RNA sequence: CAGAUACCGUCGUAGUUCCGACCAUAAACGAUGCCGACCGGCGAUGCGGCGGCGUUAUUCCCAUGACCCGCCGGGCAGCUUCCGGGAAACCAAAGUCUUUGGGUUCCGGGGGGAGUAUGGUUGCAAAGCUGAAACUUAAAGGAAUUUGGCGAAGGGCACCACC
RNA sequence: AGGUCUCGUAGACCGUGCACCAUGAGCACGAAUCCU
């Protein structure tokens, strides 16, 4: 995004996709941003830090969606493992 | 018949990352498809692969990223030379920026700003960006 | 809350059109246009022929 | 949502889902509700793995939580199974009710007087509700939905799986999900038993309406 | 015309030419 | 004359606690106001006619003729939109336009040709626009070369900012609707196409909605 | 043909909405109920509005309709949908379990309930309609 | 193209030949027909004699007459 | 241009079925293409059937039926009006009408 | 019927049938060459193979045939789909194509003249294969929409229609 | 011992053709925009 002066010369960086890894488009309406809770260890007390998440539209009209944010749970390890 | 192994491995693996998957499998190997796959792991452009050895011809899963927009093949594989290597660059590169053509000279296979460097020609194979 | 001016004549041309501009509400059947609209009718004298207005 | 030991099943909602008829579902098999499934018993039913029920509606539970304004999360039901669960869940959890006829419109006409446009959206059915998911497509709205073993899957972020046909298991997961958003919101609380009537969500046919208030005063 | 009947009358023109070619010998 | 919002983008907008288009486009929220972009973009936005053509439906009594207007919008320095309107009248269908037009603008980043100096000045790659069986073609191009085209995408892409482009276009391009929206669907489609100078993992910056749930709730019910 | 335009019976509507605590059956006397709250130009209209409301009281006195919603049979709806029984309808002191859900339940998260039972199942596998 | 052999230069060039043969100026620019009937023979100008004056009529959509003289 | 997905017929991997004749006319359609009527009804409908009754040797005798199968040319089962047209959206509808009477 | 060497009806010649010798032509169509790979699902169908609660060949066992539940490979097909493509009708191939290359054969450059004249060739003949030019023309076409018109269909209406 | 078993009765899917029915002179037609 650089030049050789080091300036940054683009008006901005898009997303991508968590599992598809495309570019989400500025006109694509199909595409999500969704927040999660985390919740505290021993209370279960809401407490209030962030993980978002963000799916292309093409992923989410594919029908396949849901188990993408199955897996990012996954990865993160809030959902329990065993499953 | 199959008469271009590493024409169809590129084709799977295209519409592999096109449709949106993650792992594939290629039906043949070759030292050849490693070699085509270890240039663009060098380059970032596909994930850590594998290699199922099986006593037949080695299946490969290639883990997939977003970050491969297009590979291709150039049948037949085409002489080029330094001098000639300029045309191809310039009508079947996207842009200057980014892209290589990986073509087999005497000294191995590998992309064509190191074969620049080293002054080198051979036969073309295909492309990726 | 309602008009309706209506012009017909020499518009650009030879043959004549008509143009309506409508614009509201109009009522145009029974009493209530008797005592709610109000209807003009005039002649404009062109060079290259006569023009008419009608207004309610 | 589910890695800790106070977000498991402890006693008595194994005994809710077991009589609530949770865990038999359709006779037809969606492909993507392959993980959800464990084998199929016998006379064409299809058992549903109650872990992953659990896991999938806490996972819905902390995205409506998640959301600092309640009147930005809409439920959504068109059919008559559900059309007091869904008042009574945004009666109890702050959210905006929709109960018979989505009017095409809600969600994009904008100089429509009932243009609604939420932040989070919840519907009990995909099939019977193809309508807001569709208009959940042209404007960046999440979806929540309890997916059945037949019904496809198509504009779902969280799909719960369920046994959406019988008033008993869409009243009970309907009161699932009423209890998971209050308990970590705050306002309810956790040791204590806050059940006071589980029988408040579920739909019955008019019949037995008459005749319940024929048989007691 | 269709393209059967005008066949058929250039089938006939070709029959009446063959005729007078070999008898025009 | 005053500006009376019906969706929250045109009241968040509206109290100056937005600072600027840029996360509209990066949040890829739809626009459905607008006097969202004449308020952000003002007096640098220019617009002029393309074609105004007539179409007939074909009734019991003679045929009826309804007007329908294309339009360009857009700054000299990034961002550029079009939109297509059919009226009864010239005038209702201009204004429909511009107000469509004005509506619905796509922004596009623009490249270097080999060297990274100074300003960026050209599409940074190979692009393809297509809608009926119109096909154009975009190029990078040297520094000073200018706009080589036909007339109207070189006026689009004057409108998009960029001043170097090599054009190739295939098809019926006397249709000048499906030419200028296969033009202008090669200039949004800029930033789907994923090159290595991005493929670091973004951060997530903050959604608007939720950052300001207390003033939505504080101006209006 | 005697068929009541949209405009009497939108009217009819909205009179017998917000105005129900002053209206009766018999024709005469709603007809002055509506000469005396709604002002309406003609007699014939009026006649017609209070012929409609009349029809709507008898069949409101029947049951509800899906078009007016009325102070009085309102508070009854939210009633019927508040009402809930003193037993719970799921604490019952027997389930019958399946053999498959019960293999599933001793993996799960527990190996042992006095509260559930088996049944037997069935011995054929018949259980689609005979379609071919 | 369709054959992309790496020692197929012939059946190229014959068919391109071939197809280059199946066109209308191609063909026009070199038979001799097209030239023989010619009336100027591959010229531009050319001088005659006037013997004479005809005026041919115009066609459908308009009505006139048409000077034309017999060279 | 392609007006149906398969020609009307039931043919998809032969290239010939043996032709048959028509009912009404006596044109030569192909068997697969033709409609077909296999008709069940009695020899006596709702009129004659207690003259029958009334006027026969045998007691608790049960009515004979007719089973006649008819082969109809396609503009034979227009004029008949045995089948109507569909729009191009009902075209592809494939059930048979259902019956209640 | 104005005309009817036509639609309709009664007769009726070659032919329709088999043997033997010929010609090589169809809307010979799926208007879609052949091989190979990849790319969604769903329920059925024909073959071969495998596994499994149960019923029948009269009550026990085994294998076989006959049903039920699922799979594997090949074949004719069907339903849905913002995968993708196309001018669209539509296509899971007519997709993997400007982000243009898996191998290979045939074939078309505006409409008429024209599958025509001539030359060669096959044949008893009818004809088949190869196959132009002069001249003329600014349109001839493909998909789809809106009107009107049907001796097209399905519902209603009118004493300027009928009974 | 009782003496008409009970619950409501589309209980028309009866048919197929359907005499003659041709033609139409053209001139009458011209596509657009913003405020001081
Ligand atoms: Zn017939």
């Amino acid at each position: 995004m650089q030049n050789d002066a080091g300036e940054f010369v683009d008006l901005y960086v898009p997303r991508k996709c968590s599992a598809s890894n495309r570019i989400i488009g500025a006109k694509d309406h199909a595409s999500i941003q969704m927040n999660v809770a985390e919740v505290d260890k021993v209370t279960g007390r809401f407490n209030g830090q962030f993980k978002t998440y963000a799916i292309c539209g093409a992923i989410r009209r594919m029908g396949e969606s849901d188990d993408s944010i199955l897996r990012l749970a996954k990865a993160d390890g809030i959902v329990s493992k065993n499953f | 018949v199959r008469m271009n192994v590493l024409a169809d491995a590129l084709k799977s693996i295209n519409n592999a990352e096109k449709r949106g998957k993650r792992q594939v499998l290629i039906r043949p190997c070759s030292k050849v498809i490693v070699r085509f796959l270890t240039v663009m792991m060098k380059h970032g452009y596909i994930g850590e692969f594998e290699i199922i050895d099986d006593h037949r011809a080695g299946k490969i899963v290639v883990n997939l990223t977003g970050r491969l927009n297009k590979c291709g093949v150039i049948s037949p594989r085409f002489d080029v030379q330094l001098k000639d290597l300029e045309k191809w660059q310039n009508n079947l590169l996207p842009s200057r920026q980014f892209g290589f053509i990986v073509l087999t000279t005497s000294a191995g296979i590998m992309d064509h700003e190191e074969a620049r460097r080293k002054h080198t020609g051979g036969k073309i194979l295909g492309f990726f960006f | 809350k309602g008009c309706e001016v209506v012009v017909s004549g020499k518009l650009r041309g030879q043959r004549a059109k008509s143009m309506k501009f409508v614009d509201g509400l109009m009522i145009h059947s029974g009493d209530p246009v008797n005592y709610y609209v109000d209807t003009a009718v005039r002649h404009v004298l062109l060079r290259q022929g006569v023009l008419g207005i009608k207004v309610k | 949502s589910g890695a800790l030991d106070v977000l498991q099943m402890k006693e008595e909602d194994v005994l809710k889902f077991l009589a609530a008829g949770t865990h038999l579902g359709g006779t037809n098999l969606d492909f993507q509700m392959e993980q959800y499934i464990y084998k199929r018993k016998s006379d064409g039913i299809y058992i549903i793995n109650l872990k992953r029920t659990w896991e999938k509606l806490l996972l819905a539970a902390r995205a409506i939580v998640a959301i600092e304004n309640p009147a930005d999360v809409s439920v959504i039901s068109s059919r008559n199974t559900g059309q007091r669960a869904v008042l009574k869940f945004a009666a109890a959890t702050g959210a905006t009710p929709i109960a018979g006829r989505f009017t095409p419109g809600t969600f994009t006409n904008q100089i429509q007087t009932a243009f609604r446009e939420p932040r989070l959206l919840v519907v009990t059915d995909p099939r019977a509700d193809h309508q807001p998911l569709t208009e959940a497509s042209y404007v960046n709205l999440p979806t929540i939905a309890l997916c059945n073993t037949d019904s496809p899957l198509r504009y779902v972020d969280i799909a719960i799986p369920c046994n959406n046909k019988g008033a008993h298991s869409v009243g009970l997961m309907w009161w699932m999900l009423a209890r998971e958003v209050l308990r970590m919101r705050g306002t309810i609380s956790r040791e204590h038993p806050w059940e006071v009537m589980p029988d408040l969500y579920f739909y019955r046919d008019p019949e037995e309406i008459e005749k319940e208030e024929q048989a007691a005063a | 015309m269709r393209a059967k009947w005008r066949k058929k009358r250039m089938r006939r023109l070709k029959r009446k030419r063959r005729k007078m070619r070999q008898r025009s010998k | 004359k005053e500006w009376l919002p019906v969706t929250k983008l045109g009241r968040l907008v509206k109290d100056m606690k937005i600072k600027s288009l840029e996360e509209i486009y990066l949040f890829s929220l739809p626009i459905k106001e607008s006097e969202i972009i004449d308020f952000f973009l003002g007096a640098s936005l220019k617009d002029e006619v393309l074609k105004i053509m007539p179409v007939q439906k074909q009734t019991r009594a003679g045929q009826r003729t309804r007007f329908k207007a294309f339009v360009a919008i857009g700054d000299y320095n990034g961002h550029v939109g079009l939109g297509v309107k059919c009226s009864k009248e010239v005038a209702t269908a201009i204004r429909g336009a511009i107000i469509l037009a004005k509506l619905s603008i796509v922004p596009v980043r623009r490249g270097y040709w080999g060297n990274k100096i100074g300003k960026p000045h050209t599409v940074p790659c190979k692009v393809t626009g297509r809608c009926g069986s119109v096909l154009v073609r975009l190029i990078p191009a040297p520094r000073g070369t200018g706009i080589v085209s036909a007339p109207v995408p070189k006026k689009l892409l004057m409108m998009a900012g960029i001043d170097d482009c090599y054009t190739s276009a295939r098809g019926c391009t006397a249709t000048l609707g499906n030419f200028a929206k296969a033009t202008f669907d090669a200039i949004s489609k800029t930033y789907s196409y994923l090159t290595p100078d991005l493929w670091k993992e973004t951060v997530f910056t903050k959604s608007p909605y939720q950052e300001f749930t207390d003033h939505l709730v504080k101006t209006h019910t | 043909g005697r068929v009541r335009t949209k405009t009497v019976k939108k009217a009819a509507r909205v009179i017998i909405e917000k105005y129900y605590t002053r209206l009766g059956n018999d024709f005469h006397t709603n007809k002055r109920v509506c000469e005396e709250i709604a002002i309406i130009p003609s007699k014939k209209l009026r006649n017609k509005i209070a012929g409609y409301v009349t029809h709507l009281m008898k069949r409101i006195q029947r049951g509800p309709v899906r078009g007016i919603s009325i102070k009085l049979q309102e508070e009854e709806r939210e009633r019927r949908d508040n009402y809930v029984p003193e037993v719970s309808a799921l604490d019952q002191e027997i389930i019958e379990v399946d053999p498959d859900t019960k293999e599933m339940l001793k993996l799960l998260d527990f190996g042992s309930l006095s509260n559930l039972q088996v049944t037997q199942p069935t011995v054929g596998m018949n259980f689609k309609t005979p379609r071919g | 193209g369709k054959c992309r052999g790496l020692r197929t230069a012939r059946k190229l060039r014959s068919h391109r030949r071939d197809q280059k043969w199946h066109d209308k100026q191609y063909k026009k620019a070199h038979l001799g027909t097209a030239l023989k009937a010619n009336p100027f023979g591959g010229a531009s100008h050319a001088k005659g004699i006037v013997l004479e004056k005809v005026g041919v009529e115009a066609k459908q959509p308009n009505s006139a007459i048409r000077k034309c003289v017999r060279v | 241009t392609k007006k149906r997905r398969n020609n009307g017929r039931a043919k998809k991997g032969r290239g010939h079925v043996q032709p048959i004749r028509c009912t009404n006319c006596a044109r030569c359609v192909p068997k697969d293409k033709a409609i077909k009527k296999f008709v069940i009804r009695n020899i006596v409908e709702a009129a004659a059937v207690r003259d029958i009754s009334e006027a026969s040797v045998f007691d608790a005798y049960v009515l004979p039926k007719l089973y006649v199968k008819l082969h109809y040319c396609v503009s034979c089962a227009i004029h008949s009006k045995v089948v109507r047209n569909r729009s191009r959206e009902a075209r592809k509808d494939r059930t048979p009408p259902p019956r209640f009477r």
